[PDB]
């Protein structure tokens, strides 16, 4: 099975 | 009280262009993505037949990390980061004795801006012939990690040091070792 | 030349081993958190005024927030669940190693060094014996260091004026082992 990782978030420009 | 942490951390770096996605347990690193090769790099061997990761959604992550970079330089008005100089420890894995195989280790702690140029020096030259390393490593104040692996064979002939670049320091740091 | 570092961590912290769980999505720029999102909390939350806009947009974004809500379930208990063999269940037994600090004749102060190494998990106690007795005084250590390399070492001395006849033992408890490995040291 897969380790998954973390979606990082894009901020406000 | 908590149990175990892990911890997926990543950055990325201007000018350096230069960017890292780990995965840390318990201070200790799972694996972490070459950024050259774009692939999964288990920090033991064993790792990578118990488990799975695709690099690409490492490296999808270091794309909002590039973006986040240059919405927040200028939101801060590009002031810059400090360098924070790192302390160096030198140490052996295993108590020493003449003439049995061991290894240095150099541990770079509690720096940022996470770059270092290390270089091992026997007797003032430098040494290549087996050296390993790993990437950097976090801290829960947000300062780095990293460790250099120099195998030798101790001998009451030699000396050894771990050299240290580092933006916050003046000169190179030298830390040393012998028998 | 000026340098400009962009920092994350996704974070899982266990208690009690999967029973509770909390999840942090943290965002940093040259060592300063200023925006969060706290599975404790279920929203994001600016860490200071320079994050305020990035909490106030990634808030109003509602799938987002379910997104990051079901992390706990399917980030961290996840992942747990994935590496808890090779992980959390990792056991590698100390080495363990007795020696005085420096040759010396009997009736003069010594340091006598326990070298405990190469184990894994972190956690461990060692203890100092002279002649069955525990000796609770004059025991200095190293602490507990990082190899990098999912072993461990440290090194606890005591501080003794040995004299003929006596025994020394250091004794080291460890998950790793079901009895408490000892080591002698004779004077
Ligand atoms: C790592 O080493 C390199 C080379 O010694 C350093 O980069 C050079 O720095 C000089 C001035 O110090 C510049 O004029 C060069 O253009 C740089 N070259 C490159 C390829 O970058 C670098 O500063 C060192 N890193 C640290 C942290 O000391
Ligand atoms: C830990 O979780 C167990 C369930 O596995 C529960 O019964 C117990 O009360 C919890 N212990 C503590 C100290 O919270």
């Amino acid at each position: 099975g897969g380790i998954g990782s973390d979606n990082k978030v894009t901020r406000r420009g | 009280k908590e149990e175990h942490v892990i911890i997926q951390a990543e950055f990325y770096l201007n000018p350096d262009q230069s960017g890292e996605f780990m995965f840390d347990f318990d201070g200790d690193e799972i694996f972490h993505v070459d950024m050259a090769k774009k692939e999964t790099v288990w920090r033991l061997e064993e790792f990578g037949r118990f488990a799975s990761f695709e690099a690409q959604g490492a490296l999808a992550n270091i794309a909002v990390d590039k973006a986040n970079l240059e919405i927040m330089t200028k939101r801060s008005n590009y002031t810059p980061i400090t360098n924070v100089p790192p302390e160096v420890t030198v140490l052996t894995n295993s108590p020493v004795e003449l003439r049995e195989p061991n290894v240095l280790i150099c541990f770079i702690d509690k720096f940022t801006p996470p770059v270092v140029n290390v270089t091992w020096l026997r007797n003032g030259k430098p040494v290549t012939t087996g050296v390993s390393e790993t990437v950097f490593l976090p801290r829960e104040d947000h300062l780095f990690r990293k460790f250099h692996y120099l195998p030798f064979l101790p001998s009451t002939e030699d000396v050894y040091d771990c050299r240290v670049e580092h933006w916050g320091l003046d000169e190179p740091l030298l830390k040393h070792w012998e028998f | 030349r000026p340098r400009f570092l962009e920092y994350s961590t996704s974070e899982c912290h266990f208690f009690n081993g999967t029973e509770r769980v909390r999840y942090l999505d943290r965002y940093f720029h040259n060592q300063e958190e200023n925006v969060r999102f706290d599975s404790d909390v279920g929203e994001f939350r600016a860490v200071t005024e320079l994050g305020r806009p990035d909490a106030e947009y990634w808030n109003s974004q509602k799938d987002l927030l379910e997104q990051k809500r079901g992390r706990v379930d399917n980030y961290c208990r996840h992942n747990y669940g994935v590496v808890e063999s090779f992980t959390v269940q990792r056991r590698v037994h100390p080495k363990v190693t007795v020696y005085p600090s420096k040759t010396q004749p009997l009736q003069h102060h010594n340091l006598l060094v326990c070298s405990v190494s190469g184990f894994y998990p972190g956690s461990i106690e060692v203890r100092w014996f002279r002649n069955g007795q525990e000796e609770k005084t004059g025991v200095v250590s190293t602490g507990l260091i990082h190899n990098g390399d999912w072993t461990f070492q440290t090194l606890v001395m005591l501080e003794t004026v040995p004299r003929s006849g006596e025994v020394y033992t250091c004794q080291v408890e460890h998950p790793s082992v079901t009895s408490p490995l000892t080591v002698e040291w004779r004077a």
